[PDB]
């Protein structure tokens, strides 16, 4: 039961994902398409 | 949304125009003409075959 309730303590921690901004910012916008029009355009 | 869609379709139209222009300009397709015409009765009585 400890294990069963334990898998949900890291995904909520991973909710923040990437909060860093810049080629890093455009990379974050690219690898995750649901950021701006640009990423959607390249994805499509 | 739909701004993404219109920008996308514009870029697709541009790329399609580019690729079709390349398709038109690149190849040769000029095989000229081959084969020789067969024999018909008008050839016999022409001056060409006179001995």
């Amino acid at each position: 039961r400890r294990r069963e309730n334990a898998e949900r303590l890291q995904d909520d921690a991973d909710t923040d994902t990437a909060g860093e901004s810049a080629r890093q910012r455009v990379w974050r916008a690219f690898e995750n398409p649901h950021t701006s029009t640009m990423a959607l355009v390249f994805y499509y | 949304w739909k701004g993404i869609a219109i920008a996308l379709l514009v870029i697709l139209v541009i790329c399609s125009l580019i690729v079709t222009s390349v398709i038109l300009l690149t190849p040769a397709e000029d095989n000229s003409l081959s084969q020789k015409k067969k024999v018909t009765v008008e050839d016999l009585f022409s001056e060409d075959f006179k001995i």
